[PDB]
């Protein structure tokens, strides 16, 4: 009978065809009536094939008032298709739904065991022309509004046209995409994992998933425009880069729905703000979206090779910290090297939880505890790259390029490789780490940061489909989703990094770009577009705002505390408060032209006077109204933004611009009434405001209508220990006046507010191990005892000083009785007196360490205290100093850091760390002296232990950590691998690239391992080394110079371990140390390309099973130590004046101090045995020092016979002068060839530099000595070195004027446009010295830059 | 102004 049926609820009533899943009209409540699919279109797309259906191959069956299935018989023999499909249609108030519920195919038995390849599977599905809404050109205000993908400021995502007749479109697919026209408007949803057109996108990670399909066609008389679903992937043949075939199941079945609206904003038109509005109520929302607007605080707690740098434990305080400052608002901190050793380490075992940080133990406790003040965690995972010490790494997970060869990644600590993606999705291996990730934190971890998804390393795909599955394993493990790229994922993610850190990338690679994608989503995700002006456009002081992350926790060295927090309430606290409210109007947007393809945008001049407006609106009924001053960029207007809270203004002026280049004006007092948890209303005696005030001053403000009624107000001032300075403020007419310092932030309250009340370092074994507790820290937690000063210093960083002889003690809670435990600190002594730790049971010391003066600067950029955070004068020496121990069975152990001399100086201490240790390792003698220290590296709590990164690299996320093993892959022979990365047990120290830096690598320290003045050690360890004297061991006396330590090259040990053994004798002022020095020696590549130079293994150094023996020395009498005192002065007093002050300063020393413990009173054979060994140690010192100074004057007189002997029996051939020259500086400076080609073959570094920073070659191009020149060029020097003055060699040879050489110099790489600091260029300087054959050479060699 | 002769530790520019 009837082809057609009616499905109806009480918002409207549907007419839809027997014959097709197919909408006639849909009429509302009101008579108003959209259309639908009015002509016989019955397509269907299976594997790109159209079939047309007919009557038989369609049965209906109408089942509710609100439901009707169809049943497709989709069949092509010769197309190999032959399937049945389930369509079900559904109606709820406003909304149509269609579904594909049942997929049966009838040529396949399905996807075989491994996800096998389906023969004839059912790859995409789609209705062509299915028009589910459609719009014509005959019916009033037809327009259509569609989004495409931008990552670009300067172009807008957007399109808005009226639908008239000459409208021709087929298939244009967008995003989001709404029709209006008759009064009503309606947007198609779908969740097709389709790829399509975009606007701008710097990378694939569903940045392009376009979902609706626009087409016209003719109704009668006029155009339709009609919407449809894209196609839709359900069971996806996939390729892997080894060639292997997969059929991969459905993300999800085919869903697509319309939701019908009228006038939903009740404004005067019906457009596509009002299709939006109706749009929320069917589209999908990203899970955990419904917590974004409580994450006020977002930040990244870095750790980095083996340094623990940030435990959990600390991480939870730092919450605690912020949570003061902030009143409790919610936070989000990314862990970026929560897992293995650190930041970029073991990727891709999601589930090893760094054990050096404390394990899944301290983590759960982080997260457990940091819910209570609103903080949610997550991690940094990688799903692109791989090591081979993760236990993961396997031949299958390897991506492989079409010659059969790795695809190779970024090498830094160790050389990454690139994850087949297909294969790590197709043989459900994700998943299962994604698992063991999940076993170890359950319900307790947020959130996953997705790195680097979408820039084609694990496939040239990562396309939609792709990244919905990723989304989906995370989803299922109750995490919400977040990633790099500001266009990534448009469907999942809830943030992207390069979205709301709107440092990176620049103008072209920002957050989305869309007035219709962040009307819909502006609540549920932080990627957008903030305020950043240099980019212009959509970064110009958007309306929204945008989140703007800052970080004080290690992240690529930020570690400014005031600055983070400063920026918090700058740009984040605004921008939150309107993510509370969603989009309902948005009108006289300046970035929308007809030129940009926006013809039909929204513009009401009686709204704001024609300019910008934003009206946002909450389930509770309350608006916020954010508009813009001028629509004229040139205009001081443009970012002037007031904010109105039901009315009544709540935010005004220009914020300061988020580039950090021009501060504003702006002030507000908004209404912070939601718990930082479920984001609920908060009680009468719970609700507060937020004050800012960037210049500074009295501001008179209108209270909200709750608080109208109140007599006085109570305002605080929020500073790292919360609130301080109340105020009663009187309230007069319902308004406020409020006195604010500048960027200062301030909390009103209704009445008394109580203090958040915080216990510093929970389950750290003692309490306020980070000194955040403020001055009464030392009253409360610490106790300190003496003469002297215990101070709580740092106005960043909080730390203890202690000056003067002080004891600051604390007892130790918590600790397992008979177990192993390992106490660290981190210490910056400037005393010389000695700063010590000490572990005691009732009186009774268990365990002691001490330093004297700090020797060595720390350079580790991810920690709070480096040589670039200023700990006093300009520098910071922090280090650890350990105290390993045994808790006592009765149970009292206490903490003491002590301070001995009466000295005015200064010593820092901070983090105290109290972790279980197995390490057992350091043997003592009757006296407290060190007796025997080996270490395995098998039981290190952090770092490089005994050892201490030193400045090779500067302060830096430096190459040196602690290498573990996983056979067969970091051992020598996988692949192009010629070194082992672990040579004893599961653990080593490894060293990777740091060649021909001619500087220390790494040093031990006095409070690791001290050296008694004046007796002997045996240190010995195993090594491999990737050449011969790359890499060298020091051995110094105090802080690090240059040409004070004596150094001994290692030879080769590639892929087989070698043996390096030596002695030291104890320096008499106790500062004594050995390291790994990186010489000036070139490694030996052995004809390796490309990545295999650096996998090889050619530049590393591996270090593993230490040993350091005290050991007896042939015994002296008084007599032979008075006779060497006799033989050592009447060989040196002779040199006074050939020695520099400071030379013979230190040779006095030693003297004076050997001579102390001969003629000391009751002296004995130890005593007489070291005077005579600190005599010998002396001697071979100013031997050698004497050796170089000889050295420097043969190169600059000219003996070759003379610089080889004394190069042979071990002058320096990098020593340096008064000036900083080497002996290479002044044989090139006084023209001598041999001697420069012999230096070189020696081990000269060719791009050393003077004070001035000359390098040989600059010396040599000024003079002009051509076959030096071409020497040193060949020998590697940088033909662009840069003098202080940013003179290059090119510059020196144009204005001394020496044609050859300046012609030889841009025959290699010279820059002829490089300018020194006055913006003088080579050809400027000839022509100051009227040397104009060489500027026409330089002009004509510029010319050609063409 | 610009340095007579230059050599080790002797600017380019000293006056
Ligand atoms: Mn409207
Ligand atoms: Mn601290
Ligand atoms: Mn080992
Ligand atoms: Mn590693």
């Amino acid at each position: 009978m009837v082809a057609c049926e009616t499905l109806k609820t009480k918002k409207m009533e549907v007419q839809i065809k027997k014959n097709f899943p197919s909408v006639l009209q849909y009429t509302m409540t009101d008579g108003k009536v959209m259309y639908g699919q009015s002509k016989d279109v019955r397509t269907v797309e299976i594997n790109g094939t159209n079939i047309e259906l007919g009557d038989d191959d369609v049965t209906f069956k109408k089942v509710s008032d609100t439901e009707a299935t169809y049943t497709l018989k989709v069949k092509d023999e010769a197309k190999k298709i032959d399937a049945v499909i389930t369509v079900q249609i559904t109606v709820k108030a406003n909304q149509l739904h269609l579904n594909v519920t049942k997929i049966k195919n009838n040529l396949s038995e399905g996807i075989p065991e491994g996800n096998g390849v389906e023969e004839n599977a059912i790859q995409t599905l789609s209705f062509p022309n299915q028009s589910l809404v459609s719009v014509r050109s005959s019916q009033e205000n037809a327009q259509f509004t569609g989004a495409r993908m931008s990552s670009n400021t300067q172009k807008p995502g957007d399109t808005n046209f009226a639908v008239t007749e000459d409208t021709n479109v087929t298939d244009s697919d967008y995003t989001y995409g709404f029709i209006s026209g008759a009064g009503l408007s309606a947007g198609l949803w779908s969740n097709s994992e389709h790829d399509g057109t975009y606007v701008a996108a710097p990378v694939r990670g569903g940045s392009q998933n376009t979902r609706v399909y626009a087409t016209t066609q003719q109704t009668g008389d006029a155009t339709s425009l009609g919407l449809a679903s894209a196609p839709w992937y359900y069971h996806r043949t996939v390729t892997d880069s080894k060639g292997k075939k997969y059929t991969v199941a459905e993300t999800a079945l085919p869903q697509m729905a319309v939701a019908i609206a009228g006038d939903e904003n009740e404004d005067g038109a019906v457009n596509w703000q009002d299709g939006a509005i109706a749009y929320r109520d069917i589209m999908n929302n990203p899970y955990k979206s419904e917590e974004v607007p409580e994450l006020v605080a977002w930040r990244i707690a870095m750790n980095f090779g083996s340094q623990a740098q940030n435990p959990f434990l600390t991480t939870l305080d730092n919450v605690k910290k912020v949570a003061l400052n902030t009143d409790g608002l919610g936070q989000s901190v990314l862990l970026k090297g929560y897992g293995n050793e650190g930041h970029d380490s073991g990727h891709p075992d999601y589930g090893d939880i760094g054990q050096r940080l404390g394990g899944a133990d301290d983590m759960n406790t982080m997260m457990e505890e940091g819910s209570k003040y609103g903080a949610r965690f997550g991690v940094h995972v990688n799903a692109s790259e791989m090591y081979p010490e993760a236990k993961a790494f396997s031949e299958d997970m390897v991506r492989r390029n079409s010659a059969g060869g790795l695809s190779y990644g970024w090498n830094w600590l160790d050389q990454g490789v690139g994850i087949d993606g297909i294969y790590d999705l197709a043989s459900g291996s994700r998943v299962s780490r994604f698992a063991d990730l999940s076993k170890e934190v359950g319900d307790n971890m947020d959130f996953i940061y997705l790195d680097v998804w979408g820039n084609l390393t694990s496939s040239g795909s990562e396309d939609s489909w792709e990244t919905r599955k990723m989304s989906k394993m995370i989803n299922d493990n109750g995490w919400r989703m977040t990633t790099e790229w500001g266009s990534g994922n448009e469907y999942d993610s809830t943030f992207q990094h390069w979205a709301a850190d709107l440092t990176y990338g620049g103008y072209t690679s920002k957050g989305e770009n869309s007035e219709v994608m962040r009307f819909l989503r502006n609540h549920q995700k932080d990627s957008w577009v903030g305020d950043y002006p240099q980019y212009g456009g959509a970064a110009n002081a958007p309306l929204l705002g945008g989140y703007n992350m800052k970080d004080f926790e290690g992240w690529q060295g930020r570690n400014d505390y005031a600055a983070y927090i400063k920026n918090l309430y700058t740009h984040d606290v605004s921008t939150k408060f309107i993510q509370h409210f969603k989009v309902t109007r948005w009108v006289n947007n300046p970035l929308l032209t007809a030129d940009n393809g926006n013809a039909a945008a929204v513009s009401d001049p009686n709204t704001n006077n024609g300019n910008e407006q934003i009206t946002l609106k909450d389930s509770n009924g309350n608006v916020v109204v954010v508009s813009r001053g001028s629509n004229d960029t040139s205009s001081a207007a443009y970012r002037q933004r007031t904010i109105t809270f039901n009315g009544v203004k709540v935010a005004s002026g220009v914020v300061s611009a988020g580039d950090g280049s021009a501060t504003g004006d702006e002030s507000y007092l908004l209404p912070w009434m939601w718990d930082s948890f479920t984001g609920k209303l908060v009680k009468d005696s719970e609700q507060k405001l937020y004050h800012w005030n960037t210049k500074g001053g009295t501001t008179t403000w209108t209270l909200p209508d709750s608080w109208k009624n109140l007599s006085s107000v109570k305002v605080y001032q929020l500073t790292d220990q919360g609130k301080t300075n109340e105020q009663t403020v009187a309230v007069s007419g319902g308004k406020v006046t409020l006195t604010a310092d500048a960027e200062t932030p301030y909390v009103v309250y209704k009445g008394e507010a109580k203090q958040i009340q915080v216990n510093w370092s929970e389950g750290m074994h003692v309490v306020d191990a980070g000194f955040n507790g403020g001055s009464n820290t030392l009253t409360d937690n610490w106790t300190v005892s003496g003469s002297g000063k215990a101070e709580v210093e740092g106005d960043n960083n909080a730390m203890l000083r202690l000056t003067g002889k002080v004891d600051v003690s604390q007892r130790l809670t918590d600790l397992k009785a008979g177990q192993k435990y390992a106490l660290y600190v981190g210490v910056d002594n400037r005393s010389t007196g000695d700063a010590s730790v000490t572990v005691t049971s009732g009186g009774k010391v268990l365990a002691t360490n001490s330093t004297g003066k700090s020797i060595a600067k720390n350079y580790i950029k991810a920690y709070g205290h480096n040589t670039n955070s200023n700990t006093e004068n300009g520098s910071s020496y922090f280090q650890n100093m350990y105290v390993f121990f045994t808790a006592p069975e009765n149970g009292d152990a206490t903490v003491t850091l002590s301070h001995k001399s009466t000295d005015g100086a200064h010593t820092y201490f901070d983090d105290v760390r109290i972790v279980e240790n197995q390490y057992s390792g350091i043997t003592y003698e009757k006296d407290g002296t060190l007796k025997s220290l080996t270490n395995g590296f098998e039981n290190n709590a952090q770092g490089i232990w005994p050892f201490v990164v030193s400045g090779s690299e500067g302060v830096e996320d430096n190459r040196i950590h602690l290498s573990e093993l996983h056979a067969p892959f970091t051992r020598a022979g996988w692949d192009v691998k010629k070194m082992d990365d672990v040579l004893d047990g599961t653990w080593s120290v490894k060293v990777n690239g740091l060649t021909q830096k001619g500087t220390l690598v790494y040093q031990t320290i006095p409070q690791n391992v001290k050296f008694e003045a004046g007796a002997k050690y045996k240190v010995s360890f195993d090594y491999q080394s990737g050449s011969d004297d790359i890499y060298a061991i020091a051995v110094g006396q105090g802080e690090y110079s240059a040409g004070s330590v004596k150094l001994t090259n290692l030879k080769k040990a590639l892929g087989e371990t070698g043996k390096a053994e030596f002695e030291l004798t104890g320096g008499v002022n106790g500062d004594s140390w050995f390291g790994i020095y990186s010489t000036a020696t070139a490694p030996d590549l052995q004809g390796s390309t490309g990545n295999a130079q650096d996998f090889g293994g050619y530049k590393d150094f591996v270090l593993d099973n230490l040993k350091i023996e005290r050991i007896e020395s042939q015994t002296r009498t008084k007599a032979e130590a008075q006779d060497k005192v006799k033989e050592i002065r009447g060989k040196y007093d002779s040199k006074r004046a050939e020695l520099s002050d400071a030379a013979w300063q230190q040779y006095q020393d030693t003297l004076v101090k050997a001579r102390v413990l001969i003629n000391k009173n009751g002296a004995t054979a130890e005593d007489f045995t070291k005077a005579y060994d600190i005599l010998v140690a002396l001697d071979e010192y100013m031997k050698l020092k004497d050796l170089d100074r000889k050295l420097l004057e043969a190169a600059r007189a000219g003996q070759d016979d003379e610089v080889r002997i004394l190069m042979a029996n071990g002058a320096d051939v990098n020593a340096k002068d008064e000036y900083g020259a080497t002996p290479l500086h002044l044989a090139a400076w006084t023209g001598h060839l041999e001697i420069v080609e012999v230096l070189l073959k020696t081990g000269a570094d060719v791009n050393a530099v003077d004070s001035v920073g000359y390098t040989p070659l600059h010396l040599a191009a000024a003079e002009g000595h051509l076959e030096i020149v071409e020497v040193l060029l060949k020998t590697g020097a940088d033909v662009n070195a840069q003098d202080a003055q940013g003179i290059t060699p090119l510059h020196l040879a144009a204005w001394y004027g020496h044609l050859e050489i300046v012609e030889v110099l841009l025959k290699h790489g010279a820059d002829v446009n490089a300018q020194d600091c006055f913006g003088k260029t080579p050809f400027d300087l000839a022509i100051d010295n009227g040397n104009e054959d060489i500027a026409e050479v330089l002009q004509k060699a510029a010319k050609l830059g063409s | 102004p610009k340095s007579i002769r230059i050599g080790p530790g002797q600017a380019f520019y000293a006056x």
